[PDB]
């Protein structure tokens, strides 16, 4: 009916095959500022969370596990084969926008301390140290002992 | 004498500035600190910032200002001669 | 409180304060929120994807059912979704009033609640702190060492001397390079200056 | 590093992270001399452009502007609760606005309560509705 | 062009000239400080015909100052690059008149020989060297270009003896300033500067010759 | 001639909105200025400078 | 490296499909670091014998 | 070498004269609160367990420097540290 | 506090139904977006036939992208206009942009109605994909939507073909931003290494580090800036009638008891004519003040900044000893006038002996004195204020403790504050899409390579630039203003010549061309006794025809030029401008005598092959009509209704504008454009600062400078005190010369050894001392 | 990492110096060493002489490798076994009726 041309010759296969990995997090990312979705790529990453299965077979320096990795209620389909469900970052805390008393100006949030109690985004601080026992010399070297 | 023009003619006007109010209460809070005899009469306080404040508002201060000019001189002032400014 | 949190829409924000389950709001059967963020947060940055989250996530709790978040769909997420939502027995615009938790009184505005999908980033604020009366003093140039790892002080960038100038603070200053950091003496010879 | 939001808008820094240093002075004469030079009471109107650094937005702004709403009555019982919330106080309670039917109060008295009985700021209101001039120029309708 | 557009630069440069020696202290008469251009043409017969010395007949002599000195030979010379043989020939005008300034004005340039000699001259004598490139044009009518008014011996030395400015304390100035060559200032005296203040007014500052 | 003339008319622009009145001349000669997207802890305004009789102010 | 002065990056047309565009760092390595769209194969290299 | 120590590339300039580090400070993450004065500042407990200040004893109040000082390093309100006038500097922690 | 926790029991809090708006409005805002893409297509279809009129200053293609700028914010602001008046009070989004926040009008529009153009770098969207931006999209297609223009807001999504390109403005300013943000550490790093020298010392003369004065007193008032309020001078008056009948007032007023009300003590002075001297001579100061005024403010802006408002002192008065117009109050007029002169003697902040020194005392305080006499003048305490004796007793006892307070404080370490005086505005948006418009180019460099080229002070600027002015008939007539745009206007001679050509024609007289046949043959009277024996090879030139009637040129004024360039051995001939095209032939002037083989010499001095192909390559580069090389060739004329300048005065008074004809170069030769005529020498201004020294001098530079500083400002929107533009002028203009004074000249300088040290070379400089 | 891609000959903008326009290309091997060889054609933007030739905007001596000055291309015609202007003329182009 209306149409400017019909000499079309290739088609994209789903309009959001232009995200990344961590684009694809945030949902309805055109409703949002453009400036403002680039900033999300930089918090992902340097997120907390579960990342693999077997937790006691690696020791990390800087390793973070959540108690109860549940997942997000408004995902995306795009990253049910990404394997994001299975292994989230947080859990779907409920956020009602109001002002309170004022305390949460400028990046800052007001939470609850009886919801922290219950287990609100605990984690456990995984840090491995090591401890190389080299030689010191012709007759110097480490021996572990108790002096 | 070849130095200290205070006695004839001065130019600068009459007024404690910010920065001669920070030290005079900064040197007397020190001396204070250091068993000094108090100037007024003392009220019952032992705040060393406020007993060198209190002096200051009664002009009792035995102290002169030496203000050092650029050109190689020097000028006198006293605490009586120079109002406070809030 | 003080460590740094983030979001999955991009509003990051720390934790503020923390106060208990009834000093804070409640709605009517008694459903009490878990983070408050600042309202004049989405029209600074025009953040509206925040608000398609926290509308989206109602309508999907009343259902039961895990509700696609597809950015280029013909479902319309303007008016099905807010018909749909006031069927259950809540308003369609999804704004609810809550009462006063220390008073008792009906709130003015409405209070846009509804659950919300965040992150923890990895800046433990009791890890970045470092304070040190008198410790450890380096040999070099008799400075402290370098950081928390060694208990050492805290940097002085020159932008920290060049604005004190202008604060006119002669005796603050010289406390922070000569008293209150480095002090030392040097005996120096009234015929000649050679320091010997 | 608990602030007030007054401090924040000189800074110009955020609570997203932005980390700020606190010294200590170890000296009794050196304390004098910042308390009576490198304060926030005394460095609020620079020098630089002739006008103040203090910045009163966000949260503390809206509530400013509705408070003074015409749709603002408040009742008997939140007067007296605002009373002791102020820091210093003479001790004088004021008159109602409004005597019959219900004892009430108007948007713009207890706003007032905070401002002294000795200064004023006019002219100056910079509004948005209405119209640039012209409007209320006409047979001289001031006040909204 | 060198036909009738010619002789308004000609005219141009007169009424400069002129009013570089009532800025200093002298007294012109007001019929020659305003005049129009067909007036330029009528005080002595003015282009009778093709090619001639215009620049001989531009030879002026002013004598009207309060300091009883006056005698001020002013030529302008014929040849475009002022060699020595010029030179030669100019020193010998001042000396039978025994005039006290001099100023000439060099269309291009000169000669490296000729310019030593020019400066030096004598130790009580002070000769003015100028360019037809800056003259055309005056420079302190422009809006961004202050009064500057000359100072003598007995106002510089009362006012180094009131506030105790020293000779260091006070600011210098280059040689190569043309507002400096405006009035024909020496090395080492003050020159009062009078310039208009936006928040006060009017504005004096004082500037040392180095 | 005519084709020269009208070189220096239309210029590379326009502006001139229509909008705003002037408190000065009784007029309405004022532009518009999108200045101020984020800046910092001040607030935007759209600067109006009036062309005629050199007059500026804030919108808000 | 090879070639600098005045050589802004901004953003090329060619980057629709093939880089995501909203995935950058916010430091100052920003626009310098690229990454790779969800859907796409990166050559390996053939023999057209 | 000699020179590289004093030119500037980090050396006894730049990273002495104009970047050195100073003694008595603190940093942490700034958090809003309006209900503060303008000048009431945050202090943590864990940073007002450690930074001290020498305060001479003056008679007009000696009973309370010394309540201070008997208490020992307990607790927030006492003393760690203490210095005669010769220069003796007398720990309070390991005091018999 | 009590704001703070009021705020708890009222509520402001936003969702989805803060941001609908009518649903009669919204059927409009679609409506309107589509009336607007059939005035863009009209446009393509009226562009495509051959039949659009070009903008007069600008070719076809830029045409196009100028004419679809106005459609489309027109589109994005008829749009904005409907939804403002749809949203009422109660909204609460609306009360985040009233109260004054981060949002404005233009916020709104982009989430509900339409977003608008993302243009890149002042420009629009270029072609990088095959003269395209995407490949969803067709070849030749200049549709809104493909051009990075969103047509949806951020509520109903956006496209897939307009989500990549909203995207590339965030870029803009978030890479911009990385970079802006490592250059604070850079410029304000290499300020405070140079200005922390001077300081405001105790004699009221600021002075530097090696002891030398730099000015006389600070903010060449000798006050602080802290007590500077934007006050209202008022004295500027249109009307002079109004301006005396405010002022002035006589005794000789109606019999109808007029004097005896509100003053009791004018019916005691009744036809005095003792008194009456002293209130008309009082008059008359008022009018000195009044003519000097214009030139001391040639722009006509009273509304200046002034420490001690007297608009709040005054009216401060009036409340405590409750003042009203139903009141009578006695005021002495002799009171009125002696106040003045008492307080103005407590002004004195130098010496007061000799009669040197009030000299400069009076016209360091001159606008003070001006705004303080015209503020409390014998009628304005009387008549619009209306004060009793004992409330301007009272008054001048409480100015005279404002101003000891305004003082500028002797020791303020002003080093530390001048540098950050200017480092502070430049962090702000200096380098932010060029904005600047004004029916021009983006001419004069504006941003950050601003900052960091005046401060080192090169030899060339990146973009020169110099405004030429105009009076007499130019000032009001366009033919006059066109004529001397030829003779500066670097006409190149190869843009004059359309086409070139070498033929060989043996017989002169008789050519071969048969278009050109009659010319150079009924030319007799020309001297062709030498021409016999010339170069037989021709070099025939065309004039292009289009040229001539856009530079305005004659054939006279080329072949007087040509021969007067290269030398006398150089024929030329020409036609006249009624045939069929513009020719010109060139010959050379043989001798006869000994060019032919005299003395032999096998070296060959010029084959005459290759003798006319060294001539065609020399004349259309060194040969120049007329006009400066090093202004280049582009001219811009700018509405001298918008900015304030040229305020004359009339016989009544007023200031009005006065239009005229002004252009603007691209060069620095300023000896050359003011030795030229009719071209005014005294408002002819330029951004260059070498060029100043060496035409006019140091003494223009202090006030050149600082203009350009303040244009800065002007534009970024902030606000820099004039006591700190007049300070950092004379701190570099110290020692007579333009140098810099960063590190790339320092040894020249007469500062301390162990200052020249601390510009990262210490060992450098030790070895020296 | 990213580089460009070789073995394609690019036409770029270089007018910051004494040139004009500058043809990249490199010349890089399959899998054997691939020595990177970058071919460096560029086109100066010199005007005027004096007295010679008056004709030096009209060359073109690229850069080529190794090499220490600029040499001219047409040189190396002569050494490809071409010694007719007909035959280089073929080279350029294919159709020399323009
Ligand atoms: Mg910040
Ligand atoms: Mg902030
Ligand atoms: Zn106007």
């Amino acid at each position: 009916e209306v149409a400017y041309c019909s000499t079309y010759t290739h088609c994209e296969i789903h309009p959001s095959m232009i995200l990344g990995v961590c684009a694809s997090i945030i949902p309805f990312p055109d409703h949002n500022q453009s400036p403002r979705n680039t900033y999300q790529s930089a918090m992902g990453k340097q997120a907390m969370g579960v990342y693999i299965t077997n937790f006691h077979v690696r020791m990390d320096t800087l390793a973070h596990v959540l108690y109860y990795p549940q997942k997000p209620l408004v995902t995306t389909r795009s990253m049910e084969y990404l394997r994001f469900r299975e292994l989230p970052a947080g859990i779907n805390s409920i956020v009602a926008i109001a002002s309170y008393t004022g305390y949460n100006q400028e990046d800052s949030v007001i939470m609850n301390r009886s919801a922290v109690d219950r287990g609100f985004f605990r984690s456990v601080f995984y840090r491995s140290y090591k401890e190389q026992e080299s030689k010191k010399g012709f007759d110097q070297e480490e021996v572990f002992e108790k002096p | 004498g070849e130095r200290p023009q205070a006695n004839q003619k001065r130019i600068t006007t009459p007024y404690m500035t910010k920065y001669e109010r920070a030290r005079v209460l900064g040197t007397r809070a020190l001396q204070i600190a250091m068993c000094a005899p108090v100037m007024v009469e003392l009220e019952g306080e032992t705040d060393p910032l406020l007993i060198a404040m209190k002096e200051l508002k009664a002009r009792k201060i035995p102290i002169i200002i030496r203000r050092y000019l650029p050109d190689g001189s020097y000028e006198d002032w006293g605490v009586d001669e120079l109002i406070i400014t809030d | 409180i003080g460590d740094k949190f983030a979001s999955r829409h991009g509003q990051k924000g720390t934790c503020g304060i923390q106060y208990r389950q009834e000093d804070m709001p409640f709605t009517c059967e008694g459903i009490t929120p878990d983070i408050i963020i600042n309202p004049h947060a989405i029209p600074s940055r025009m953040t509206i994807g925040h608000l398609i989250e926290c509308l989206q996530g109602k309508v999907s709790a009343n259902k039961g059912e895990i509700g696609d978040a597809t950015p280029f769909n013909d479902a319309v997420n303007v008016q099905k979704i807010s018909n749909l939502l006031s069927d259950y027995g809540y308003h369609l615009r999804g704004n609810e009033v809550l009462y006063n938790g220390f008073t008792g009184r009906k709130i003015t505005s409405q209070i846009f609640i509804g659950p919300t999908y965040y992150q923890r980033l990895k800046h433990m604020v009791d890890d970045k702190i470092h304070s040190r009366a008198r410790g450890p003093i380096q040999i070099l140039n008799r400075q402290p060492m370098e950081g928390r790892s060694r208990d050492g002080g805290l940097r002085f960038g020159e932008m920290e001397r060049d604005c004190q100038i202008a604060h006119g603070a002669a005796q603050f200053l010289r406390e922070r390079l000569f008293e209150a950091s480095d002090p030392y003496q040097v005996h120096v010879c009234n015929l000649c200056g050679i320091m010997a | 590093f608990r602030l007030n939001l007054s401090v924040t808008t000189p800074y110009n820094a955020d609570f997203d992270g932005d980390e700020m240093n606190l010294h200590l002075p170890q000296s009794l004469e050196t304390r004098a001399e910042i308390q009576e030079l490198a304060m926030v009471p005394r460095m609020i109107v620079t020098p630089q452009s002739n006008r103040p650094v203090m910045g009163i937005v966000q949260d503390t702004l809206t509530a400013v502007r509705k408070f003074t709403k015409r749709d603002v009555f408040l009742e008997r019982g939140e007067v007296m609760n605002l009373l002791m919330f102020l820091s210093t106080w003479d001790g004088k309670v004021p008159q109602p606005a409004i005597l019959k039917p219900r004892p009430l109060w108007t948007g713009k008295q207890i706003f007032s309560l905070i401002i002294p009985g000795h200064i004023n700021c006019i002219r100056t209101h910079s509004t948005h509705p209405d119209d640039e001039d012209s409007g209320p120029y006409k047979h001289i309708s001031p006040g909204d | 062009m060198d036909d009738e557009e010619e002789t308004y630069r000609l005219w141009k440069i007169r009424k400069t000239i002129m009013q570089l020696c009532h800025d200093r202290g002298y007294l012109v008469t007001q019929d020659e400080l305003d005049q129009t251009l067909e007036e330029f043409k009528a005080q002595s017969g003015d282009k009778p015909s093709e090619g001639r010395p215009r620049r001989t007949d531009l030879t002026v002599l002013v004598a009207h100052n309060d300091d009883p000195t006056d005698q001020m030979f002013v030529f302008f010379p014929e040849e475009p690059k002022v060699g020595i043989k010029t030179i030669k020939v100019y020193c010998q005008r001042m000396q039978e008149e025994n005039i006290t300034r001099a100023l000439i004005v060099v269309q291009q340039g000169m000669t490296p020989s000729a310019k030593q000699s020019l400066v030096d001259m004598a130790p009580k004598y002070i000769l003015e060297q100028f360019l037809q490139q800056e003259l055309l044009i005056n420079i302190t009518e422009h809006e961004l270009v202050p009064e500057h008014v000359v100072m003598t011996k007995e106002e510089v030395t009362e006012l180094l003896a009131r506030y105790k400015l020293r000779e260091n304390q006070l600011p210098r100035i280059q040689a190569g300033d043309p507002v400096a060559r405006y009035f024909g200032i020496k090395r080492g005296q003050v020159v009062k500067i009078i310039r208009p203040s936006e928040t006060a007014g009017r504005y004096i500052t004082y500037r040392l010759v180095q | 001639k005519e084709a020269i003339r009208e070189h220096q008319m239309a210029k590379t622009g326009g502006t001139q909105t229509d909008l705003f009145t002037c408190g000065k001349c009784k007029k309405k000669n004022c532009t518009y200025t999108q200045v101020q997207t984020r800046s910092a802890d001040e607030p935007m305004t759209t600067f109006v400078v009036c062309n005629e009789c050199g007059n500026r102010w804030k919108f808000c | 490296r090879d070639g600098k002065l005045a050589k802004p990056r901004q953003l090329h047309n060619t980057l629709w499909g093939m880089v995501c565009p909203a995935e950058t760092p916010e430091g100052h390595a920003v626009g310098l670091v690229k990454n790779l769209a969800l859907m796409a194969y990166i050559s390996v290299g053939s023999q057209p014998s | 070498s000699l020179k590289q120590r004093l030119k500037g590339k980090e050396g006894r300039v730049r990273g002495n004269l104009m970047g050195k580090r100073v003694d008595f400070s603190a940093r942490t993450v700034i958090t809003p609160d309006p209900n503060l004065s303008i000048d009431q500042v945050g202090v943590p407990r864990s940073i007002a367990a450690n930074m001290t200040f020498a305060e001479i004893v003056t008679p007009f109040n000696i009973d309370r420097l010394q309540e201070l000082v008997r208490r020992g390093n307990s607790q927030y309100p006492g003393a760690k540290y203490i210095i005669r006038d010769n220069g003796d500097r007398i720990d309070l922690r390991f005091h018999p | 506090t009590v704001i703070n926790n009021w705020l708890l029991i009222e509520g402001h809090t936003i969702g989805i139904g803060d941001s609908i708006a009518d649903s009669k409005t919204y059927q409009d805002i679609q409506n309107t977006i589509k009336k607007a893409k059939q005035d863009v297509i009209e446009v393509i279809e009226k562009a495509h036939n051959n039949e659009l009129e070009p903008t007069p200053g600008n070719t076809l293609r830029q045409t196009f992208e100028n004419q679809v700028n106005r459609i489309l914010n027109d589109a994005r602001d008829k749009t904005g206009s409907s939804a403002q008046k749809s949203l009422s009070e109660y909204n609460n989004f609306k009360s985040m942009v009233v109260s004054g926040a981060k949002g404005s009008k233009i916020n709104i529009s982009q989430v509900i109605a339409v977003v608008g153009q993302q243009n890149v770098e002042g420009k629009r969207i270029p072609f990088g994909f095959k003269h395209r931006t995407l490949p969803h999209f067709i070849k030749d297609d200049y549709g809104p939507e493909s051009r990075g223009f969103v047509e949806n807001s951020y509520l109903a999504g956006l496209t897939p073909t307009e989500f990549f390109f909203h995207a590339m403005g965030g870029r803009e300013g978030l890479i911009d931003t990385a970079v802006k943000t490592a250059e604070t550490g850079y410029i304000q790093r290499r300020l405070i290494k140079s200005m922390e020298s001077v300081m405001v010392k105790y004699d009221a003369t600021v002075r530097n580090s090696i002891n030398q004065v730099v000015q006389l007193r600070y903010g060449e008032d000798g006050l602080a800036g802290e007590s500077v309020e934007f006050q209202n001078l008022a004295t500027l008056k249109p009307s002079n009638k109004a301006f005396e009948k405010k002022f002035r007032f006589d005794y000789t007023n109606e019999r109808a008891l007029r004097r005896t009300l509100q003053e009791d003590l004018v019916k005691d002075v009744l036809s005095n004519a003792h008194i009456q001297n002293e209130l008309e001579r009082e008059f008359e100061r008022m009018r000195e003040d009044r003519e000097v005024l214009r030139v001391i403010f040639p722009t006509g802006d009273s509304k200046v900044v002034l420490p001690c408002n007297l608009l709040r002192m005054i009216w401060n008065a009036q409340k405590i000893f409750h003042i009203n117009p139903r009141l009578p109050s006695d005021l002495h007029p002799i009171k009125v006038v002696e106040g003045v002169k008492e307080l103005s003697k407590k002004l004195v902040i130098v010496n007061g002996d000799d009669p040197l020194s009030r000299q400069a005392q009076e016209n360091a305080t001159l606008l003070f004195n001006i705004h303080l006499r015209s503020t409390l003048c014998s009628r304005r305490m009387a008549e619009e204020f209306r004060l009793s004796g004992e409330a301007f007793d009272w008054l001048l006892g409480e100015i005279e403790s404002k101003f000891n307070q305004a003082i500028a404080h002797p020791g303020e370490m002003v080093g530390a504050l001048a540098a950050q005086s200017l480092g502070e505005p430049a962090t702000q948006m200096t380098l932010n899409t060029f904005h600047y418009a004004g029916v021009s180019a983006k001419n004069v460099t504006l941003g950050v390579p601003r900052l960091k080229e005046l401060i080192n002070i090169s030899k060339k600027p990146k973009t020169p630039s110099l405004t030429v002015f105009l009076l007499g008939q130019s000032a009001r007539d366009a033919e006059r203003a066109k004529d001397i745009l030829c003779r500066l206007e670097h006409t190149t001679l190869r843009k004059v010549t359309a086409n070139t050509a070498i033929y060989y024609d043996p017989n002169p007289q008789s050519t071969v061309v048969a278009e050109d046949q009659e010319w150079v043959n009924v030319y007799y009277e020309m001297p062709d006794f030498d021409v016999a024996r010339i170069s037989p090879w021709l070099l025939r030139v065309e004039l292009d025809r289009k040229h001539m009637t856009d530079r305005k040129l004659t054939m006279e004024q080329i072949a007087e030029k040509i021969n007067a360039g290269f030398g006398d051995d150089l024929n030329c001939i020409f036609n006249d401008d009624n045939a069929e095209k513009l020719v010109l032939r060139i010959r050379i002037m043989n001798s006869d005598e000994n060019k032919m083989q005299e003395e032999e010499e096998v070296v060959d001095k010029m084959d005459d092959d290759v003798f006319l192909r060294c001539i065609e390559s020399n004349m259309l580069t060194d040969m120049t009509l007329q006009g400066i090389e090093q202004i280049s060739k582009v001219y811009m004329h700018l509405p001298q209704t918008d900015n304030k300048k040229k305020i004359i005065i009339t016989e009544d008074g007023e200031f009005k504008a006065l239009q005229e004809w002004i252009l603007e170069t691209d060069g620095v030769s300023l000896m050359r454009v003011l030795s030229e005529k009719d071209v005014d020498p005294v408002r002819t201004t330029s951004n260059d600062i070498v060029e100043i020294f060496t035409v006019l001098g140091i003494e223009a530079v202090r006030k050149a400078l600082e203009r350009e500083l303040y244009h800065v400002i002007s534009f970024d929107g902030s606000y820099v005190n004039y006591r700190h533009l007049a300070l950092l002028c004379d701190t570099m203009t110290c020692r007579g010369h333009l140098m810099a004074i960063t590190r790339h000249g320092v040894n020249r300088q007469d500062t301390g050894p162990l200052m020249k040290c601390s510009f990262e070379e210490t060992v450098d400089v030790l070895m020296e001392a | 990492q990213e580089k460009m891609a070789t073995n394609t000959v690019y036409v770029f903008a270089k007018k910051d110096s004494k040139y004009a326009y500058t043809g990249e290309c490199r010349s890089c091997l399959e899998n054997s060493s691939r020595p990177t060889s970058t071919i460096w054609v560029s086109m100066l933007a010199r005007g005027g002489q004096g007295a010679k030739k008056s004709a030096i905007g009209q060359r073109i001596v690229a850069t080529l490798p190794y090499i220490k000055q600029e040499v001219p291309i047409i040189i190396v015609f002569r050494a490809l076994g071409f010694v007719s202007d007909r035959d280089i003329l073929e080279h350029i182009i294919y159709d020399f009726e323009d």
